[PDB]
RNA sequence: GGGCACCACCAGGAGUGGAGCCUGCGGGAAACUCACCAGGUCCAGACACAAUAUUUGUGGGUGGUGGUGCAUGUGAUGCCCUUGUUCUGGCGCGCGCUACACUGAC
């Protein structure tokens, strides 16, 4: 089947790209404000260098969408531009595992504001108006996935969950911020090991343990 | 000292 | 009696496990006898400092540092108590100010 | 919402004071055994409270009754079981912080039976005992290090210039003997 | 049951850090400068334990050493106790000459 | 009952290469991996998927497999992930062309795809790279074959998308004690899992569904630290 | 069908190739075409109370000589963004030998 938002009622698991840098610029045509692509213009912009970094939004991406619970169509996408952009991601998508192509979508995403298939049946990427409770559905509980928190084993912590309380997991893609941005959103915030790891690798041991708590 | 930032730079 | 890896629970265990730690830690009775004059015989292995718990709850700025000293990773071992000695309100007062 | 153990030791001290008028407690170097409380409270409501109003108790105190002594005994009584509420059932070392506490307000009740103020401090005290756990202490606990990480390596004029000036001189003397071997021969 | 002690790591002395559980020797050698049987004749001079450790050898010892390093001779000891154009030109002259060489050959 | 251990300092945990042939650890292999040098003439690169096709066919070969991406974003989350923050696996990355790569589990890989080009290039003809401290050398190209540079007791894997289908848990419950293990991932774009039949012994799967490469060390890397409790 | 071979098989062993010396054998960070890059100079110059013949002693206003679609120039328009004057410079191949192995050194 295919997951939307239209549907608010079953067991799932909905994942936030917070704050997760993605700027355009305009050079005469398009350029994604990439770090390492330019940096003299960011000096200019007054924008910090190491703060825009869209590749980690690619690392993040790609491993979500090739998680085997994605084959199990079980999960969605949800970004948060750090400007005010929703952007839903649908799960039955190729997202280009090349960076040209990755950096080029993202330029026409942002003045096509919407992309829809050529199959043209159902879209695949939206540009919708924040905040995210309006897509969250009814019995969600939003969790943090935060250094400072206590740990806790990922199977007994979905297993004590209950059947039809959807869970929304809650990540900064940034590389450097102060992780109290979630909290008039998230109920808790919970550790997940004695290491600083990273967006991606948190990411995938979610899904893995879902993954488990489910027996995909 | 280094997690999950990236490089320096010349 | 600093602290007891029988009472710190561990996430990657079993319901029989996390049982049988929250049996211990209603069952459990600090064994110290305070008006006992032998020493060897005060069960003093068997407890620990809450009273140090409180010194880390001080209120002074000195005094929480340095029971922080004692809660840090133990790194060191020297502290020269020949320097640490001579200390009172007259020099504290005069360290600080220099309905 | 801060600790003080000299608050703890006045109050001590100053409880001892109020029985000595000893034995059960030794450990506590007591300063004017006499001035104690005898045995003709009368306990209403109506005695006299804190009444914080200063100067006219303090410059005057010297002429003591039983009512005056009895109303800074009720303020002592007042300002611990308020700080006790504020900090002393937070701290994790209320159990033997509170235990001669407890002997003391324990020892006014052997010697009078008659006050309820003191007599609910004591069933508050009752009833905080048993409500906390009292476990011992996990001060020692700390995430593993990691391992210790690098970065990656990749991309003097004038002793690099002597350099290339060497090799195209070894380069043109050998170039150069060849031919002249070649063309003498 | 009783019994009381009499040690100190790694010192700082002219300038540089010299560790402080190794025999006095080695502690001799890894200060800056000087060689092992300077080493040998001063300690028999200033007449310290060869054996003892470098977290040995407390502060009097200590400063006479230090005395004897910054000033030895005045403890009878000797003085093994202490411690681009040609070529552009030659270049150019033989390169050139040799041109002209190849060209009348 | 028993006494804690006399020093609490949390030391880091013992950094390892190849030259230990006795501790059991952990080790990933990229099979048949694309990092190919050319020459463009006025400067050596990397050969790339997107940007050089004509070139690419002007050599002959195919676009379709010289691509470096996947190679990239594996060993990222590979080198990433918390096992080895606990210092427990290390990684062989054997080329398409042959050439055995030992990478050091203490090196920081370059996030962006170019910077990891630039050092790849410098790798595959300088043969050794230094930190920036410069006392040791964290890339070490080294000699076939890979068995030769294995520890003693191990188990030597291939994942494959056909095998049946098992949980790692269960795999690594069921190892003994010394016994090390030895995953041969296939990094290809796309081909046949032949490459290391005659290396190892068995094949296995971790889902019915095809996965990537990545995920598939994403799922052996968490099924490994839940097995290790770590 | 038979025989042969370290230009073959098989088992191993040792070399060349990293670094230095060398007889010898061949022979495009930044900028669609009076831009960028890099340097530095002009300025980032309301007022309210007291007082000298515009400035001082004491309180304080700050985003648009803004971009901007769109409908008939009409919109105390929605978003975005602000946080310009001035001169200068941009060799390949190749054999030998020596270093680097508590496979120790004195």
């Amino acid at each position: 089947p295919v997951l939307t938002s239209k549907d608010k009622i079953t067991k799932r698991m909905i994942v936030v790209l917070a704050m997760a840098s993605l700027e355009t610029h305009k050079i005469d045509k398009y350029v994604l404000l990439n770090c390492d692509d330019h940096q003299g213009l960011l000096k200019k912009m007054g924008r910090d260098i190491s703060e825009a970094r869209p590749d980690i939004t690619h690392q993040c991406l790609l491993t979500l969408l090739d998680s085997p619970i994605n084959k199990a169509g079980k999960l969605q996408v949800y970004i948060q531009t750090s400007r005010g952009i929703l952007i839903e991601v649908n799960p039955t998508v190729r997202i280009p595992r090349t960076f040209k192509r990755f950096s080029g979508l993202m330029v026409q995403l942002l003045h096509k504001l919407s992309i829809r298939s050529v199959n043209s049946e159902e879209k695949l990427l939206k540009v919708i108006k924040n905040p995210i409770t309006d897509h969250l559905p009814t019995k969600c509980r939003k969790v943090t996935l935060s250094f400072d928190a206590p740990v806790i084993r990922v199977q007994d912590y979905i297993e004590k969950l209950d059947d039809d309380e959807s869970i929304c997991v809650f990540v900064g893609a940034m590389a450097r911020g102060k992780d109290n941005f979630a909290d008039e959103y998230v109920d808790e915030k919970v550790g997940l090991s004695n290491y600083p790891l990273s967006a991606s690798v948190a990411c995938s041991k979610f899904c893995h343990g879902a993954e488990d708590a489910w027996n995909i | 000292t280094d997690r999950f930032k990236g490089d320096d730079d010349i | 009696m600093l602290h007891n890896p029988a009472f710190i629970s561990n996430p990657f265990q079993t319901p029989d496990q996390v049982a049988n730690l929250k049996t211990l830690k209603e069952n459990y009775v600090d064994p110290f006898d305070v008006h006992e004059s032998d020493p060897e015989l005060t069960h003093a292995l068997d407890s620990s400092l809450w009273e140090l718990a409180s010194l880390m709850e001080h209120y002074h700025p000195n005094v929480a540092t340095l029971a922080k000293i004692f809660a840090q990773p133990f790194k060191k071992l020297s502290y020269n108590m020949e320097d640490f000695l001579d200390w009172n309100y007259d020099s504290l007062l005069n360290a600080e100010s220099s309905d | 919402k801060r600790y003080i153990p000299e608050v703890v030791y006045f109050f001590q001290k100053i409880l001892l004071t109020f029985i000595v008028e000893p034995l059960d407690f030794e450990n506590i170097r007591l300063d004017s055994y006499e001035l104690g409380l005898p045995l003709d409270v009368d306990f209403t409501k109506k005695r006299s409270t804190i009444i914080p109003l200063h100067t006219l108790s303090t410059m005057d105190t010297e002429a003591h009754p039983v009512d005056q002594c009895v109303s800074v005994l009720l303020n002592v009584m007042e300002s611990l079981d308020a700080t006790i509420s504020t900090v002393w059932k937070s701290l994790p070392a209320f159990n033997e912080i509170i235990l001669p506490i407890q002997q003391l307000l324990s020892a006014y009740t052997s010697k009078y039976s008659d006050f309820e103020k003191p007599r609910n401090i004591l069933n508050k005290v009752e009833k905080l005992t048993k409500f906390t756990e009292h476990i011992p202490l996990a001060l020692q606990n700390h995430k593993p290090v990691s391992i210790p990480t690098h970065a990656p390596k990749y991309e003097d004029r004038t002793r690099s210039e002597i350099n290339k000036m060497k090799a195209q001189l070894k380069k043109e003397r050998k170039f150069t003997m060849k031919e002249i071997r070649k063309d003498a021969k | 049951s009783l019994v009381v002690q009499e040690f100190q790591h790694i010192l700082r002395l002219l300038n540089t850090n010299v560790d402080g559980n190794i025999k006095i020797v080695y502690a001799l050698t890894t200060i800056k400068g000087v060689g092992r049987r300077y080493s040998n004749l001063v300690c028999k001079k200033a007449d310290v334990d060869l054996h003892k450790r470098a977290g040995e050898l407390t502060q009097e010892e200590l400063e006479r050493i230090v005395q004897i390093m910054q000033n030895p001779t005045h403890y009878k000891i000797p003085a093994w106790f202490l411690n681009h154009t040609l070529a552009n030109n030659v270049e150019s002259k033989l390169r050139d000459d040799l041109e002209r060489l190849k060209k009348i050959r």
